[PDB]
């Protein structure tokens, strides 16, 4: 059930800071995001195609 | 545009109860998922339940009654107080539990396993006396309030229950002082045969007694027992 | 965000008949039921007028 | 019309990390844009990933280890334990990182740059015990755990990753005391095969070395270490 | 994301006040609007056209 609370206004701090936040983790894991945010070095003509290109070695 | 307030008298006090949540410091914190888990339960009276020892022959406490080879009327087997404050009951669960309410209603089981021999025979008479006339002296005074007449054989135990018979819808948990002649009544076990065997055979034999909180028991307004050391 | 409040001068006075209440301490207590009683009254008007004695000779 | 307040026992205090804004005593006022800037980032965890050097030979570290041309399956090439307080990690980002957090969770990655000869040939054996049995003596006692052969060839580095391998969701970042033969493990690299050369070249290399984050890793609760003065 | 404000209520104070105003300046500049406010001198009879005119020099 719940406690000893019995108050009718409306928390006025929300949960995710009155409580503590429980999670549940699956038993296969779970993949992280893609992307933690936008930071990032980068890096530029790795590969090829297009130059002064076929008189180069084969 | 600031908002005028009134000031109450209590400014300023702590109320160890309150009904509400104080300042939170650190938000925002996710815990260790604990979804694995099993065995949890919500509700006291969800265990209150299950069976625990009773204690007979305290200080020198057994958690079994012996019936022997003799029925004397005039002697019970054991004889309870049907008080949560009962010595007979100060370490069972129920005890243990209803120590930190004021009231409790409701049914309190009594059960009792029979260990001695599968060669035993015997039919036991347990008796609910409800208060007002003294406790009863024989078997046949007891036969005259609330009784069971148990028969051995196949089936090892019997649970007995004491009827919730109060004049208040509650009844105090606890003794203030000693309760006399009072309490509420009385459990008293006796032979009504004798327990017979063939030879060959041990002639008494070991009842092992239990209670717990039968589905009609309710428990109300917690609170502290006076504290003790088990030392 | 904390909102502003400006204290009245009987900041702390105690009023003996205030309209209102005070801190509940002890919450969700359920009562023993008390249906089967009989007698009330509620206000003082309904017995006011039954007679009671007048004293001579005092 | 004034409404009555009833005011709470903890009148008056400060919280330093109270989830709220106080007062604000120069509004509206406008910034000066600083909208032609870059590289902004806005989770530690975007950059806990790019790696840095650990150190070798403490207090002499050096960013790297040196492989020779002889391999004894007694003798390491290294052993790091895997506590973000080993003093091998003590600074690379990961360590300054984490070490303002209370738990951690996830992988480990520990990445090894060849810097040796393009002649130069050999393979290493690396890996990674879990506790319980105390760190592992000889190759033949690393590679009964987890571990991965690093051939040499076109390709200059190998990324090996720890495995989160742990009883509790999350462990603790840094140790009060010191943690014994305990910590999480140990992160062993031997050599397999020896460094081999043609005539003409050095008969040793240093392979540079670096720890990060892994996508997986977590950090939680934001704490402050014991002050330190870095001289 | 945000910092550390877990709080239900609408901000007391207005944005404006409670944080500084980040503004955007555009690369190629921006005009100011036309008028200030509604202050001004005024010059009138600056030009002609009418008066005890045309006997009046060439």
């Amino acid at each position: 059930s719940e406690g000893n609370e019995g108050v009718i206004i409306n928390n006025f701090y929300s949960n995710q800071y009155q409580n503590s936040i429980d999670l549940s983790a699956n038993a296969t894991g779970s993949d992280p995001p893609k992307t933690y945010g936008q930071f990032s070095n980068l890096l530029s003509g790795a590969v090829n195609a297009f130059s002064n290109m076929l008189p180069l070695l084969a | 545009s600031p908002i005028p307030v009134t000031i109450r008298e209590h400014a300023g006090t702590w109320y160890s109860t309150l009904p509400d949540s104080t300042v939170p410091i650190y938000g925002k914190t996710p815990v260790a998922p604990a979804n694995y888990m099993v065995g949890e339960y919500k509700d006291f009276l969800e265990i209150a339940q299950i069976p625990t020892f009773i204690g007979n022959k305290v200080p020198n406490a057994v958690p079994y009654i012996e019936a022997s080879n003799t029925a004397v009327k005039t002697q019970p087997l054991a004889v309870y107080q049907v008080t949560l404050s009962c010595s007979c009951l100060a370490n069972t669960f129920l005890a243990a539990l209803s120590r930190n309410f004021a009231q409790y209603r409701g049914s309190l089981v009594y059960t009792f396993v029979f260990t001695g021999t599968a060669m035993m025979k015997g039919k036991f008479l347990i008796a609910y006396t409800p208060p007002g006339a003294g406790k009863p002296t024989s078997r046949d005074q007891a036969m005259q309030a609330t009784y069971a007449i148990w028969d051995l054989g196949l089936n090892s135990s019997y649970s007995f229950t004491v009827p919730f018979i109060s004049p208040t819808h509650f009844r105090m948990v606890g003794t203030d002082q000693a309760n006399i002649t009072n309490v509420d009544g009385w459990v008293t076990v006796w032979q009504l045969t004798p327990l017979t065997y063939p030879p060959g055979c041990p002639t008494s034999a070991k009842i092992l007694t239990m209670v717990s909180a039968g589905k009609d028991f309710s428990l109300k307004m917690p609170i502290s027992p006076a504290p003790w050391s088990p030392q």
